[PDB]
């Protein structure tokens, strides 16, 4: 009793960390996956204007 | 000419800001409500209009009828001045929330 | 000189041993919170190792109720507070008197109700002193504390007895010297 | 009493458990700013390089 | 008048509470006119905030109502020619103030629910700072005016040589 509502109140504190952490996490995984789609539409563009270099050229 | 304009520029300000006083009057209900009974939210507060030399009466009945949904195994019966520190109780403690309008 | 010997040694001996007695007191407060901490913390410690703030202190006995009342009006609702009986009385850090304790624990949520408990038992006139965080800080500050009480221990006993063989010396022939 | 504690226990497990989750929840409003601040500093950038060198 | 507001923690539903309370209170006599608040859901926040705003409106309270019987104050006197009924000419809305609390209604427009309680109690302070500067700056004017008029009185007054 106690002890036990200290133990609830630990269990709690960890839940509430995991959680956070797993916000954590995806903002990592978000923020990669922007840059990676950036770098993708930088890739796209770039092979548009290759190919309008060579009709030029 | 001028006491037409104070007069009604007074008239309008008193509805202003007795309505932003209400509404501070509800913004402690609610956050102190929330406070003592923790989440979710239950607090379909009760808004009475005290009778004739009826406040004792009244006020025991409430604290009869309130002593189960707030713990009575603490204040209730007295506590001593603390006085220092970043704040110090100013209005009584009761076993809910309690606030007056005092139109 | 020889006065001046016998009167600034007793005086160092004096502010010395008063300093020396507070922190051994202090350090043995600190003791007794750190095993009783210990104790609470055993319901069933299956990890080995931020949100919840932590504190805890010494508070004179029978204050357990006017102080829980306090808590509780004050930190409505929202503070954790567990304590435990120190038998075998102490005595004060500055009062100075051989009086029951109770060694309590107080948890809360955030910084505005750590300020308002921290004043709140600065006001009954407790103390609180650091606690550890994890069980390896535990064990680590409580060895260190206690090594640190035998070793004030072991100073005061030296102090207090050269005190005595100087005063025994200055007695031996303070009416001659008179 | 026994029924003291539970509520009390009750009433911090809730509100350390909301904390938590409004922080999840500003992280995570947080983080798609972030997703869109990023796309457009790194898609500008190495446009205007691309721009210069094409 | 003097009223009341009462939490009344639900008892697990709202007519398990709000019921017993007024209904059940009238029938064992009429010690007090019951009502009902019906507060909005408003947004809570953290632990830390929430008690810094259970100071905060602490404080605001008092302030508040300091400024709202200072205009209560400069209305007796600007209106003293025709003080009689003050309170059904200060009456916010409806017929009296005593109607308008006992049907307060949050107002949406005045206050943004979806805001945050912080910001909520800066959107009524501001207002209401903003109403004490302008009932000082006003009222100081037209006092000023009917001192000049009160010293025109007093130089027509007294003796030839006084006046």
């Amino acid at each position: 009793s106690q002890s036990q509502g200290i133990q609830q109140l630990l269990q709690a504190e960890k839940r509430a960390a995991e959680k956070v952490a797993d916000a954590r996490k995806r903002k990592a995984r978000r923020l990669k996956q922007a840059k990676e789609e950036a770098q993708m539409e930088v890739e796209q563009y770039r092979r548009e204007r290759e190919q309008e270099f060579q009709s030029k050229q | 000419k001028q006491f037409g304009p104070l007069v009604r520029w007074l008239k309008v300000n008193f509805s202003e800001a007795f309505i932003a006083w209400i509404h501070i009057k509800a913004l402690r209900v609610f956050v102190e409500s929330v406070l003592r009974y923790g989440l979710p939210v239950n607090f379909q507060a009760m808004l009475l209009q005290p009778n004739k030399k009826s406040v004792k009466k009244l006020r025991e009945v409430l604290h009869e009828l309130y002593k189960h949904l707030d713990s009575s195994a603490a204040a209730i019966i007295d506590a001593p001045m603390d006085i220092p520190g970043l704040n110090l109780s100013q209005q009584e403690y009761y076993p809910y929330v309690y606030y007056k309008i005092d139109c | 000189a020889n006065f001046e010997k016998i009167e600034n040694e007793l005086k160092e001996i004096n502010t010395n041993q008063e300093a020396l007695k507070r922190n051994f007191l202090e350090l043995t407060e600190l003791k007794f919170i750190l095993r009783k901490t210990q104790q609470f913390f055993d319901e069933m410690a299956d990890p080995d190792l931020l949100r919840l703030g932590f504190v805890a202190g010494v508070i004179n006995r029978e204050r357990i109720p006017t102080f829980e009342r306090m808590l509780w009006r004050v930190c409505r609702g929202n503070v954790f507070l567990r304590q435990a009986e120190i038998e075998n009385p102490l005595e004060d850090p500055v009062t100075g008197d051989y009086v029951h304790k109770s060694v309590f624990i107080i948890f809360f949520q955030g910084d505005q109700l750590k300020n308002r408990v921290k004043k709140i038992c600065e006001g009954f006139r407790a103390s609180l002193y650091p606690c550890p965080e994890t069980p390896q800080e535990r064990k680590e500050m409580a060895s260190g504390v206690n090594t640190r009480i035998d070793d004030l221990q072991m100073v005061l006993n030296q102090t207090e007895d050269h005190r005595q063989r100087v005063l025994q010396a200055a007695a031996k022939n303070i009416r001659v010297w008179f | 009493s026994d029924a003291d504690v539970q509520k009390q226990i009750k009433h911090m497990m809730a509100f350390i458990e909301q904390e938590a989750n409004e922080k999840a929840e500003e992280i995570d409003a947080k983080a798609e700013e972030e997703f869109n601040i990023e796309k457009g500093r790194l898609v500008q950038t190495q446009r205007l390089k691309i721009m210069e060198y094409y | 008048t003097e009223f009341w507001l009462i939490s009344a923690p639900g008892e697990k539903t709202c007519q398990q509470t709000w019921e017993k309370l007024h209904a059940a209170t009238t029938k064992n006599n009429n010690l007090a006119v019951s009502s009902k608040f019906n507060i909005p859901d408003l947004k809570v926040g953290t632990l830390d905030v929430l008690v810094g705003l259970s100071d905060e409106l602490a404080k605001l309270d008092a302030f508040v109502e300091g400024v709202v019987k200072k205009v209560a104050q400069y209305m007796a006197d600007v209106l003293e020619d025709s003080k009689d009924k003050v309170q059904e000419n200060l009456l916010a809305s409806g017929v009296d103030l005593v109607t308008y609390i006992t049907r307060f209604q949050w107002d949406m427009a005045k206050y943004p629910i979806k805001q945050s309680l912080k910001n909520i109690s800066e959107i009524i302070a501001k207002g209401v700072t903003q109403i004490d500067n302008d009932l000082k700056s006003r009222a100081s004017a037209y006092n000023n005016l009917k001192g000049n008029l009160q010293n025109l009185e007093r130089k027509n007054a007294g003796s030839l040589l006084t006046r």
